[PDB]
RNA sequence: UCAACUUCAUG
């Protein structure tokens, strides 16, 4: 049954208990942004990482 | 690590049923019959007890940092 | 041009369950009543935890999580209690919250099962649905858990800890006569418990003029609120949301004029 | 712009310190660039 | 501060610039011990 | 708040 409207979904949906794993890759570890931050000595270009 | 309070899918309290489940398993009851005796009806709640691994007992073997 | 008059028939009433049928109502109204059951019925649950000492294996925020999920009796005073935002006093006070305390130490050799029974409330009306018990943590000898908690009014839209219900079963058209679900092979499909069809007939004949009515509900209580009062509070809360909407609408219409 | 004799190295250009920065650790020590070490070797051999 | 011993679990008070050795057991691993200030946890 | 190197992962 559709959660928002309550109407039965016309196509019957495949449901069951499946085992799922949470991989170590998480968005908080990957989000990054740069704006005139630290700069390397030799190249005098923005740093890496 | 320890039996979750409340089934994830619906929210029925399953935290109070682990010790009773283990006792019923010791009695003779099959896993399904014990789950029925505890009142777990939907397969979402039965997954909570059936698939639970109680690691808190293994962690309690290590001695506490402060005694 | 006006609202239909709904009718209710309660089939089952037990301390944990209410099975009822609402007839002559719209699908939207019925679904939103179910939605309010799940998300917009106020309840009392722990939302502030301060752990003085936690030497248990579980970390502090794990303990706080488990304490928040513990149901608390909220039958009468949840309507009296105010939200923390509404209360004039800074932080929390008897009117906006309830205080619990836990002081457990495993002095004995045998493992001590800290349960919801060990939580002690300052007001007798809120108790952790103890009258087994929910296991907060297991303590080895020499391990101690001491904490103070404050429980506040809230509803399930904020957090699932405030859900007053376990599973709301909602069904309409038990025998498919509006063809809202089109079975590829109707015979393979199990009959509903509310189905009135004979065993030979898999589906009722298509009703071209039909509209979803006679909705069947089974509301299971989590123990915090009685299953009857979950439904009554949901109806009242939906009515209050509509009335607030109407007040704001009238004010803005007056402003436009 | 280029005479064949100028190809043979009689004067070795020593790059500025910007080209070969001094690599500082904790103020306790200053490692030197590979170019600085190679130039030190060249100076030693030239003096010998 | 006061450091709890790793092995014998007895609090010992070690001044700054002092070797990290528990009295009466000699273990060289100490732990800083929980803070007096209290942190609020939302049960969520 | 350095730099080289390696390895391991992500597309
Ligand atoms: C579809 O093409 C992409 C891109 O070409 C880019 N890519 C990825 N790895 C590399 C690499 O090593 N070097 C370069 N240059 N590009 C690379 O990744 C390719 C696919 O790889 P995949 O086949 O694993 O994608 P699934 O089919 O596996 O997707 P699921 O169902 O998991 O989501
Ligand atoms: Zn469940
Ligand atoms: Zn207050
Ligand atoms: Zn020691």
């Amino acid at each position: 049954y559709n959660g928002f409207t309550g109407r039965k979904i016309t196509s019957q949906i495949f449901i069951g208990p499946t085992y799922y794993q949470r991989l170590k890759h998480m968005v908080d570890d990957k989000i990054h942004s740069r704006a005139r931050g630290p700069i390397q000595i030799l190249n005098r270009q923005p740093m890496e990482g | 690590m320890i039996i979750p309070v409340r089934c994830f899918t619906c929210g029925k309290i399953v935290g109070n049923k682990w010790e009773a489940y283990l006792g019923l398993l010791q009695a003779e009851y099959t896993e399904g019959d014990a789950l029925d005796a505890l009142g777990l009806k939907r397969y979402c709640c039965r997954r909570m007890l059936l698939a639970h691994v109680d690691l808190i007992e293994k962690l309690l073997n290590y001695a506490p940092l402060e005694k | 041009p006006y609202a239909n008059q709904p009718t209710v028939r309660i089939t089952e009433l037990t301390d944990e369950n209410v099975k009822f049928i609402i007839e002559n109502t719209d699908l939207a109204v019925a679904n939103s009543i179910r939605r309010v059951f799940i998300a917009e019925v106020p309840i009392i649950a722990i939302d502030w935890v301060q752990i003085d000492a936690n030497s248990s294996v579980l970390h502090d925020e794990f303990i706080a999580h488990r304490l928040g999920l513990i149901p608390l009796t909220s039958d009468d005073i949840v309507d009296k209690l105010q939200y923390s935002r509404d209360c004039t006093c800074e932080e929390f006070c008897p009117e906006c919250s309830v205080e619990f305390t836990l002081d457990v130490r495993c002095n004995e050799d045998q493992t001590r099962h800290v349960t919801s029974r060990d939580l002690i409330s300052n007001s007798p009306r809120v108790i952790p649905v103890t009258s087994d018990d929910i296991l907060i943590v297991k303590l080895r000898k020499g391990q101690e858990l001491r904490l103070r908690a404050y429980a506040k009014k809230g509803f399930g839209k904020e957090h699932a800890k405030w859900n007053p219900t376990a599973g709301v079963a909602f069904e309409y058209d038990p025998d498919n006569a509006l063809r809202h679900t089109v079975y590829p092979k109707p015979e393979e499909w199990p009959k509903s418990e509310y189905s009135e069809l004979d065993e030979d007939e898999s589906q009722a004949p298509y009703d071209p003029n039909g509209k979803p009515e006679r909705f069947y509900y089974n509301v299971e209580s989590c123990g915090s609120l009685r299953p009857e009062t979950i439904v009554l509070s949901a109806l009242s809360g939906l009515k209050k949301k509509l009335s607030d909407l109407q007040t704001q609408l009238s004010h803005e219409i007056q402003s436009d004029v | 712009y280029a005479r064949p004799e100028w190809m043979i190295v009689t004067v070795l250009p020593v790059p500025p310190l910007s080209v070969r920065p001094a690599v500082v650790m904790q103020g306790s020590a200053r490692n030197q660039d590979d170019l600085t070490h190679k130039l030190a070797d060249i100076v030693k051999i030239n003096n010998q | 501060m006061i450091y709890i011993c790793g092995e014998c679990h007895t609090e010992n008070e070690i001044k700054s610039r002092d070797p990290i050795r528990c009295r009466e057991c000699g273990y060289r691993i100490m732990y800083k011990k929980r803070t007096k200030r209290l942190v609020v946890f939302d049960a969520r």
